DNA sequence: TTGATAACGCTTACAA
DNA sequence: TTGTAAGCGTTATCAA
């Protein structure tokens, strides 16, 4: 699976909107990464997501590949737009 | 004797050790049994005893957190982080006020040892070399949150203040200024005089510019003192063009006094605050300034706190998180 | 692994039950033996296991703390209080974010009686029958702070809201004020809709004025509803001349959304905000606002909850601390 | 003894400085009382102190009647302007 | 004054 | 699957 949004969020992906998608992530067996720009992090990783201090006007890839890696993707798509995040 | 695993044993003609698996939610009871002892744990109106689960099982699942003063808005959002992380992590908090004196951290520290905390996350303004011998001897990890320590060997999160003045000044710099003040906190603590201050001289010598005393005021991180900082700067026979505070709250005592004395931000003055709270949008004219993800910072020092715990590997126990500069109407 | 008691009958020749009393400062204990025991402790650096004392004493010294936004500039202010006359008393306390989540409040509740709290101070927006029924079956005494309960069962410390809008809202009518509009928090609260939105429909009849449903904004705390509510407020055919918000934050919010839009504080319009934190001393013009002594109201329910907690006898479960009104700049 | 002061405080007796007033107070044996506008309240009570609601203005009376009646008298006014709170 | 020795409420091998 | 029993560190009850 795969998806490339652009962060539309002031605050980027940051504080608890980034906590909610890094759990949310975290629920499904398949494993789930976030490309920014270059580095790729582990989705399920609060450390990871933090660390790339992801902006607003960027652009990031949620790739997912296992089990649910569909399911997976899905919900993330949803939680990335629910949360007011990327499009 | 009041409603204990025993009791509820008793009621669903089992055993304690059934009890307490299906307590547990451990996957080994016939579907029949633990519908059995639920019911009685319902009837009985039994709760698990946690107390008695950490003398039991070495561990109390919530940690300690010692905070200068949990009512300043920059701690307390630093707070909200680590605590949303423990409770993604199933873990409590034990919230103390340190006020940064010494003798009040390390007897916090003590009585948190005591309480049996899984672990520590820890806040002061100056970490000195008896503290890092203190963590160093803990039973349970320590990990430092937005806090500065010189001999750098207790595992911690942050950002680079002295990187971060340093771009806001050079941004200043690149805009034309030449006569750039520096309102600062307190330099007692290091984050002031080791880092944010010589984040400020360095980008000043880099840009072959001299530094001038009378431009570095001491605030005290009181939105008053902040009032008063511009007053004494805009005191002198050569006035600062710009004036970068070491904080918002500093930034907006900047903003306002300035108002009052008839000048025009940013017209009249670039101003540019540090920490990018609520506070920074909360003002008129936006206030421009340097992003810290303080609330990242509790987390990330939560989430870092939870694998040391867990006694699992780590790379690198020291982590700087990245920082930018927001750019409002504060600034031309 | 931590030394106990066992290894400093050890390093004493005494016995673990003497030990205990040397802790815990039994008279009884012959001088000789309690300096030698005492010594001998220091020189272990033993560090007594308050779990373990939990289980036995059935007494753990720290109470729960449920409130709903630590980072919010009011709760933390509460926090200060609580936790500084908690320390007076020597207790401890587990702070946890509920965000005004029924499930969460609930929830927290069990967790925290289930790690033995001593007493618990709660703080919420809205207080159903099914909050007192998990309340009554509390085995430890639970104070609500700064919070409003219909049922009027459970011990609290706070200020009369009603009487609070009222008093401000006839304030403003003694100035002349024909049109008062009133901006409110998250009406399914209890505080909004049924305390602060009577005393500022009862200060109307009762002055003669008539109620105008158009005049009440339903902001939710944020700076942005209050600056979205004014922007509404100056829409309709009839415009108020004076605005009373439910709290500060929401006040700005109203003061600089005016002034974004030519008009000019007080000029043009008297704005009176609610809470009196410092955010109404860092606006421009200052803002005024309805007094309320956030840090007494944390500090009197610990106070009291320490009180309820020795099981001492206490007079009215049901305290109310006074409130005034400080105008500054924001009303002519 | 007793000693009257008039309350400089921008807050009056509350927040933190009321807090400091009434633990300096328990430090000592003597019976320490505090009177406002006809009434008198425990020095050392949280309660009474914080809901008389004492604001900028008005004047105080702290009692004071034990062993140490004076030392405590004298530690009181140490605190009333250490914090500033009247005089 | 001291010192054995039960509680305290639950986790966990080790067994059955 | 389910039961048995040995801890875990302190306080507390009785006798010495």
């Amino acid at each position: 699976a795969q998806k490339t949004f652009k962060v539309t969020a002031d605050s980027g992906i940051h504080a608890r909107p980034a906590t909610v998608l890094v759990q949310t992530a975290s629920k499904y067996d398949a494993d789930v990464n976030l490309e920014y720009n270059g580095k790729t992090v582990n989705l399920k990783s609060i450390m990871g997501v933090m660390s790339l201090g992801i902006a607003k006007g960027a652009e990031i890839t949620i790739s997912a590949s296992g089990a649910d890696e569909n399911d997976a993707l899905n919900a993330l798509e949803e939680t990335m737009k629910s949360e007011g995040l990327g499009e | 004797m009041n409603i204990t695993i025993y009791d509820v044993a008793r009621e669903a003609n089992v055993s304690m050790a059934t009890v307490s698996r299906v307590v547990n939610g451990n996957p080994n009871v016939k579907p029949t049994t633990r519908k059995k002892v639920l019911e009685a744990i319902e009837r009985l109106g039994y709760r698990p005893n946690a107390v008695a689960r950490g003398l039991a099982s070495k561990k109390t699942t919530t940690v300690g957190v010692i905070i200068p003063d949990i009512s300043s808005i920059f701690y307390s959002e630093l707070a909200r982080g680590i605590e949303d992380i423990a409770t993604m992590y199933k873990y409590n908090i034990i919230l103390s006020n340190s006020d940064q004196n010494m003798e009040k951290e390390l007897h916090l520290l003590n009585t948190m040892l005591g309480k049996q905390v899984d672990g520590i996350v820890f806040m002061g303004g100056n970490i000195t070399d008896e503290h890092v011998a203190e963590f160093k001897r803990s039973p349970v990890p320590i990990v430092l949150a937005a806090s500065v320590e010189e001999q750098e060997e207790t595992p911690s999160v942050a950002i680079d203040y002295e990187q971060a003045i340093y771009d806001a000044v050079k941004l200043l710099v690149d805009k034309g200024h030449t006569d750039i003040a520096f309102v600062s906190g307190p330099m007692a603590e290091p984050i002031n005089r080791s880092k944010k201050l010589q984040g400020y001289k360095r980008a000043l010598e880099e840009a072959n510019l001299p530094f001038n005393e009378q431009f570095v005021a001491e605030g005290d991180y009181t939105y008053d003192s902040g009032l008063e900082a511009l007053q004494h700067l805009m005191s002198l026979d050569k006035k600062p063009t710009a004036i970068l505070s070491a904080t918002d709250e500093m930034a907006l005592g900047i903003i306002h006094a300035a108002q009052d004395q008839g000048l025009s931000i940013p017209e009249d003055l670039d101003i540019i605050g540090f920490d990018n709270t609520r506070l920074s949008l909360m003002v008129r004219p936006q206030l421009s300034t340097v992003v810290q993800p303080t609330y990242d910072i509790g987390a990330v020092a939560m989430r870092l706190l939870t694998k040391l715990m867990n006694k699992e590997p780590v790379e690198e126990h020291i982590v700087e998180l990245p920082h930018r500069i927001e750019l409002r109407k504060s600034t031309k």
